[PDB]
């Protein structure tokens, strides 16, 4: 569903889903071309 | 490398074949542990 | 301004304060925006012609 969401300190609105996305240990966020909130890691679980 | 009071090191391991200089090739550094020290560090030395 | 983030913004500093930076933010997005059209409007006359 669509909702607002706070991640990591990246906010916005969207829907969240999972997805395939392989990100490094490290990484807990990524951005797409556009320098906006792409997809991002739950600090508490492991998911996309 | 020190960011504004982090420590961030990065780690690669691969096999060469190598007596003096260099070898031609190319390889990524993968980052391995971000360390929120704060130092600031001068110098440093070989304890090897 | 202070940042590009609209929600950064707003969250952060005082209604009368934020006033002063989103102005900075919107006044350069209608140039911007306003310099695309432009473009346009000038580009479609070569492919009119």
């Amino acid at each position: 569903k669509c909702v607002n969401f706070n991640f990591n300190g990246l906010t916005g609105t969207g829907v969240l889903t999972e997805s395939n996305k392989k990100f490094l240990p490290f990484q807990q966020f990524g951005r797409d071309i556009a320098d906006t909130t792409d997809a991002v890691r739950d600090p508490q679980t492991l998911e996309i | 490398k020190n960011i504004d009071g982090y420590f961030k090191i990065y780690s690669k391991h691969t096999p060469i074949n190598l007596v003096r200089g260099l070898p031609q090739g190319f390889s990524a550094l993968e980052p391995l542990v971000d360390l929120p020290i704060g130092i600031n560090i001068t110098r440093f030395q070989t304890l090897h | 301004a202070i940042s590009s983030v609209l929600n950064d913004i707003l969250s952060r500093l005082d209604p009368p304060e934020a006033e002063v930076q989103i102005d900075r933010l919107i006044t350069g997005r209608l140039q911007s925006l306003q310099t695309y059209v432009t473009q346009q409007l000038i580009r479609a006359a070569e492919i009119r012609a």
